[PDB]
């Protein structure tokens, strides 16, 4: 949202047909330095890259070198390649790689819903102790007497005259019984009330230690080369994964990147630029959420050809919009106000409430 | 009284039931932060920062929604929650049994959640996009030269690497991380194990009765018979004296207020510094405690009936 | 069979009386705007002016 | 310093010929950007809880 074509912009002219985060620092920028503007689309619709063969570079960065412009306001991300072409003044926005996976959904009923409230290690017990009764009301009452006595204790287990010994045993029994079906009733109930459904965990490491959750990158970009360059523990295993994994975890644009994301049913996740993501999340349907903190440091600033006048003023120029709040200020108006999804919001939604049949269904197998 | 005692026994695991649930409800209730904005959407957790630095500074000149409130809040919080030094507040988190939240450099922060005991930990993004940079005088000769080879170390993964030595790797903790995964998240085996506890017992408590019924059996309590009518009229007589004893213990209850006060149904009475106590014969105790409850009469002075009802019952009992 | 079908029941009342007991605390997690704060810190209900 | 209008610390030690160049978590700020030069920055933070 950087910068876009304002709705009405056919009946527009000049800087009024466009609108974004970039657009608004444009103007502040022009405030504090003193200047008018003419805000112009670049040519090839590219940043900043050099062409190894003719060695030359286009984009932004390209218009730069070649004087078709006078400066750069975009996501420019400041790299050493360009830093030695050009000016870059301090980063406006730090940002980095991060992990994007389908909604926090949710929705299983597997007989193990009911395992559940009542934890594996309690039906365990529970059963350890079920059998440890029939053994003991065993013992109170040849081979074969034993054998009939055994399956009419374990009718008498199967749960539903005044011998003292087994009688004070049934009751004991039942007094166990009842706490533990009252305590799977209770907690039963407090799943019904709140019923909050968590999720994997944020940390590339995560990924790392994990296959069932396929993941990858943009098959062209800073993101993918930066994994195959990178010499860190954990992304090394990761790029070791997505360079033999079959099929092709790799995208071709980032749009079908978040299409795939949306259509694994969390089964799938995407590598992107953390600016990108926070952004996508705040969008239709909203099902879509960035987890964990960036990969990397990265940032981006304003480009100006190098020894030019505007250098020093606008480098103070972000500066000083920084700390105003200025800049923090117009990513969440463009981000977050600007948005259409909500996260504290539908956590700060109180209301739901409807039975369904996967849990009873576990109990009916 | 079958019927009766059903009845009664029904609402009681019925309320058992109920209760437990509210205790499981709110427990799953608990929300732990995670974000700025829940430190203003609550009060309960108090929070602050540095008494002096960019930090506090910061709050004060921010004209954002949520760092407005946040500051409003600590301007005038009381006690005061900002803290002489860093030491201080970390000292103060790990103090307040997560009652106090402290404000400082992510930096910082995320070097003191892999130090000893391992107690801290940072939630949330930072608030702000700040950065540390080699400085140099203006107008230098390794002004450009330094800034290049910052930029070159950065995408060799050199600084990232440098920090990954002395934070994560230096530690160490290295291992207060690993249990900080938060894994678990249910309920537990803690509370049912009592009640199996109290099972294998009742159980044991029977292997017991079985053999001892058996040596009864074998036996076969005449004895008792002529005795043990003897035996059970004392045992009665010792209970209803004891019983009459119970109800004048000059100290039914206590009713602690650092003096100390003690009273029974009959008097009502105090120990002063250093030893000295008093009392206030008066004889059980219906007063002026607009009580009623919403009937008319007969408390206080009612457990005064009941139990001199008891003493002439047992009287009679005894003697008859 | 009497055994399996008793704990089967068992688990449905159960459950029955759980998620009744929701539908009544969640009957009463509901609240209705008192102030205009309310409005602001929710979104479901829409509001505007002249 | 307000009063004295003096830089203090390594910031201090740079303007007044001290040093030569400051290697540190130095925050990039405004006020120091007008004195002295920052190379771009080494690590990213902020405000944490
Ligand atoms: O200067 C650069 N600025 C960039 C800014 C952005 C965006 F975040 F969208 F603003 C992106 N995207 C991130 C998500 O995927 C779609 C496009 C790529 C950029 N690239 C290409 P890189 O070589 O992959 O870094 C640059 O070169
Ligand atoms: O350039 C600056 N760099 C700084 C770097 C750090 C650290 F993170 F420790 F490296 C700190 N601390 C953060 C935690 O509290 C103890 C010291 C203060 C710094 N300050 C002082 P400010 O005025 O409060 O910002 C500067 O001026």
């Amino acid at each position: 949202p950087y910068v876009m074509m304002k709705k009405n912009h056919e009946m527009l002219e000049g800087n009024e047909r466009y609108e974004g985060y970039c657009v608004d620092l444009a103007a502040e920028i022009a405030k504090h330095c003193g200047f008018k503007y003419k805000l112009t689309i670049v040519g090839d619709g590219k940043y900043g890259a050099r062409d190894a063969d003719t060695k030359i570079w286009n984009g932004m960065v390209g218009e730069l070198v070649y004087g078709k412009a006078d400066i750069a306001i975009a996501p420019l991300t400041i790299t050493l390649v360009r830093e030695e072409v050009i000016d870059f003044s301090k980063p406006f926005m730090s940002l980095g790689i991060s992990i994007m996976i389908k909604k926090p959904q949710k929705s299983k009923p597997g007989v193990f819903s009911f395992l559940d409230p009542l934890a594996y290690e309690i039906w365990m017990c529970i059963v350890f102790a079920y059998i440890g009764v029939s053994v003991v009301l065993f013992l109170v009452s040849t081979n074969e007497f034993g054998i009939f006595n055994s399956l009419w204790f374990s009718l008498g287990a199967f749960m539903q005259p005044r011998s003292l010994s087994g009688r004070i045993v049934g009751g004991v029994w039942w007094f166990f019984t009842l706490i533990i079906i009252s305590s799977y009733t209770a907690n039963l109930a407090a799943f019904l009330t709140v019923e909050r459904m968590v999720s994997p965990i944020e940390s590339a490491e995560d990924l790392s230690k994990q296959t069932e959750i396929a993941y990858g990158t943009l098959d062209s970009g800073s993101t993918k080369e930066f994994f195959r360059r990178s010499k860190i523990a954990v992304f090394d295993k990761m790029w070791t994964y997505m360079r033999s994994a079959e099929p092709s975890v790799f995208v071709r644009t980032t749009a079908e990147g978040v299409a795939r994301v949306r259509k694994s049913k969390g089964k799938y996740a995407y590598l992107l630029e953390s600016t990108m993501n926070e952004y996508i999340e705040q969008r239709k349907p909203c099902d879509t959420m960035k987890v964990g903190g960036n990969l990397d440091s990265k940032g981006y600033g304003i480009a100006t050809p190098k020894g030019s006048s505007l250098g020093t003023p606008v480098n103070l120029a972000v500066l000083k919009l920084s700390e105003q709040g200025l800049l923090d200020k117009l990513k969440n108006k463009w981000w977050y106000d600007k948005g259409e999804c909500g996260a504290k919001d539908s956590g700060s939604k109180e209301k739901t409430s409807a039975l369904s049949l996967s849990n009873v269904a576990g109990v009916f197998y | 009284v079958g019927g009766v005692w059903w009845f009664f026994t029904l609402i009681i695991i019925s309320s058992y039931t109920a209760n437990l649930a509210a205790f499981l409800t709110v427990e799953r209730m608990v929300s732990p932060i995670e974000s700025a904005e829940d430190l203003s959407k609550q009060t309960e957790i108090a929070y602050g920062t540095l008494d002096s630095g960019s930090t506090k500074e910061f709050f004060r000149r921010s004209k954002i929604a949520v760092f407005d409130k946040m500051w409003t809040y600590m301007r005038s919080a009381e006690p005061s929650v900002f803290v002489r030094t860093t030491a201080e507040g970390v000292a103060r988190v790990r103090k307040s049994k997560g009652k106090y939240a402290y404000l400082l450099e992510s930096t910082m922060n995320e070097y003191i959640e892999q130090r000893k005991p391992c107690d801290t930990m940072k939630v949330g993004g930072n608030l702000d996009s700040k950065g540390y940079g080699i400085a140099t005088p203006k107008g230098s000769s390794l002004g450009t030269p330094v800034n290049l080879a910052v930029l070159k170390l950065s995408e060799q993964g050199l600084l990232d690497k440098l920090k990954n030595k002395w934070w994560y790797d230096k530690g160490e903790c290295g291992a207060k991380d690993s249990g900080s995964k938060e894994k678990t998240s249910a309920l537990s085996l803690s509370n049912v194990a009592g009640v199996f506890y109290i099972l294998v017992g009742g159980l044991g408590l029977a292997m017991l009765v079985a053999l001892i019924e058996f040596c009864y059996k074998s036996r076969a309590g005449l004895f008792d018979r002529g005795v043990q009518m003897l035996l059970t009229t004392v045992g009665a007589f010792a209970a209803f004296s004891l019983m009459t004893i119970a109800v004048g213990t000059d100290y039914w209850l206590y009713s602690r207020g650092v003096v100390m006060t003690h009273s029974g149904l009959w008097r009502t009475c105090c120990l002063e510094g250093n030893f000295k106590g008093l009392c206030k014969q008066i004889d059980h105790f219906p007063e002026d405690a607009d009580y009623e409850a919403d009937t008319a009469e007969y408390f206080l002075r009612a457990v005064r009936a009941s139990s001199i009802f008891p003493i002439l019952s047992v009287i009679l009992l005894f003697m008859g």
